């Protein structure tokens, strides 16, 4: 009734914690734009202004806590599968190769607003490999969406 | 991390 799995509930003030370093529930508007950088893209620093400016409906200059989830609520119209996955796999595994590589996510998940080596992400290739091989498969982190 | 960190990464899907 009040909780079914503390996950979808408790790591979710987990991820907000991920982009928000201040700890208030507001993030630079730097960051955001680097959701592409993930991708290996490019960072939008100035589109993302357009997407903050109508966000910070409490204005905090930067993003913050309930109009959070409402810049991905216009494009939120009707997700796909495989297309969404590969918007987190390929965007995830800098090489793809049937296992995706440890100094990964000190590359993606510093440009996700936590500077890091492989060492911290270590921990966190390590929770995807039960193995310790010190890489993921396709596998390991597809059982983190089932089970997001 | 490879197994939370997943709603973090797949928040890109809007407006990429």
């Amino acid at each position: 009734a009040d909780q079914l799995t503390e996950e979808q509930i408790a790591e979710f003030k987990e991820a907000f914690s991920l982009f928000d370093k201040d700890g208030d529930g507001t993030i630079t508007t730097k960051e955001l734009g680097t959701v592409m950088r993930s991708l290996g893209q490019n960072p939008t620093e100035a589109e993302l202004q357009d997407m903050i400016n109508e966000v910070d409906a409490d204005g905090n200059g930067t993003i913050d806590f309930p109009e959070f989830l409402t810049m991905m609520a216009r494009k939120m119209k009707d997700t796909d599968s495989e297309e969404e996955i590969r918007e987190a796999f390929r965007v995830f595994d800098k090489d793809g190769n049937g296992y995706i590589s440890a100094a990964e996510l000190r590359h993606v998940m510093t440009n996700l607003g936590e500077k890091l080596t492989d060492e911290e992400v270590d921990e966190m290739i390590r929770e995807a490999d039960i193995d310790g091989d010190g890489q993921v498969n396709y596998e390991e982190f597809v059982q983190m969406m089932t089970a997001k | 991390t490879f197994k939370e960190v997943a709603n973090a990464v797949k928040i890109s899907a809007s407006l990429m």
